DNA sequence: GTCCGTGGTAGGGCAGGTTGGGGTGAC
DNA sequence: CGCCTAGGTTGGGTAGGGTGGTGGCG
């Protein structure tokens, strides 16, 4: 997270840490949608270009954390994966289209004051909040520039018009992703960076005062660059998929 | 799942975080 | 108005599955 | 006894803290 700031303890209780067992290094971010289902970016588990391909037994999940490194006793809860589910349409070669994936925990997690699930959006919530100018919140223990934060970072970024998003990168944009961030003449700055992938792009509904995950930190050219913007996976367009996956398994 | 989007140290304590409003004030 | 499947990220086989819908639709 | 900064699946913020039970020093 670039041009962000220290998060308020318990302000992102759905924030999950995708931790690699050996070597013990922070891999990506993720969101807690239920007691046994965690949502993250597919490119975090499978990205051949960097010979990246992890199995359930290779990864660890840390929930309710605020400190990036230190083990937060009696607060932090660690769970392990039973199965990984990467969308069959995930295109890792060209434009990381549908850069989403579900992770099923082996044992249900116990909710606390630091551990709680985020809401998935319905077609109505998605039709009200998904608009240019409408600001969303992004969190993660990713790089501060192109170094590493002490505690969880948070930044507020507005949704950008699709045309601007498209003409800002040479990559081919799809209906399964949206770009967010400030423009050059807007004065304010901020953006996500490496290690923030899988992190949620939540928005608070002014109709039921509930936080909804609308996007997933996917890709972007560099970090916090002028003219360039960060892209997030369109959660709603895939909910249908999420629903029947969590259902059948 | 039916109690989602409600933080126990905020919404459930009728308290706001310091940057929330920025988000709500962006709806025009 | 039109377009969003038969290989692509990839098998087997032309549907449909965890996948080809639908939408802030884009053009 | 109050200061001082400290291991662990773990910093130093302080011996509680969003969490246990722990010292050495002057
Ligand atoms: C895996 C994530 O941690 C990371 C997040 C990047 C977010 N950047 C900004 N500014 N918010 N994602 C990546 O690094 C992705 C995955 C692998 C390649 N990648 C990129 O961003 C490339 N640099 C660009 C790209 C490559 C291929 C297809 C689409 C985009
Ligand atoms: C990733 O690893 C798994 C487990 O070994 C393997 O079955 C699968 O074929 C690999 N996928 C790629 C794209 O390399
Ligand atoms: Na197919
Ligand atoms: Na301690």
């Amino acid at each position: 997270i670039v041009e962000g700031s220290d998060a308020e303890i318990g302000m992102s209780p759905w924030q999950v840490m995708l931790f690699r067992k050996s070597p013990q290094e922070l891999l990506c971010g993720a969101s807690l949608i239920s007691d046994r289902w965690v949502l993250t970016a597919a490119h975090c588990l499978l990205y051949p270009p960097w010979d990246k391909n992890f199995t359930e037994n290779d990864l660890l999940v840390r929930i309710g954390k605020h400190s990036r490194t230190r083990y937060e006793r009696n607060i932090e809860k660690i769970s392990m994966l039973e199965k990984i589910y990467i969308h069959p349409r995930y295109n890792w070669r060209e434009n990381l289209d549908r850069d989403i994936a579900l992770m099923k925990l082996k044992k249900p997690v116990a909710f606390s004051d630091y551990i709680h699930p985020v809401c998935l959006p319905d077609r109505e919530t998605a039709a009200s909040l998904l608009q240019a100018g409408y600001k969303g919140r992004v969190t993660g223990w990713g790089n501060l520039k192109e170094g590493q934060p002490s505690v969880l970072q948070v930044v507020n970024l507005p949704i950008v018009e699709r045309p601007v998003c498209k003409d800002s990168t040479r990559i081919r944009i799809t209906d399964n992703m949206f770009c967010a961030g400030y423009k050059p003449d807007e004065g304010k700055r901020g953006d996500a960076c490496e290690g923030d992938s899988g992190g949620p792009f939540v928005m608070k509904s002014p109709f039921n005062n509930r936080w909804y995950q609308m996007g997933i930190v996917s890709w972007g050219e560099g970090c916090d660059r002028d003219g360039k913007y960060g892209f997030y996976t369109h959660v709603f367009r895939l909910k249908k998929w999420i629903q029947k996956v969590i259902d059948q398994f | 799942e039916a109690d989602c989007g409600l933080r126990p140290l905020f919404e459930k304590k009728s308290l706001e975080d310091k940057t929330e409003r920025e988000l709500l004030e962006s709806y025009i």
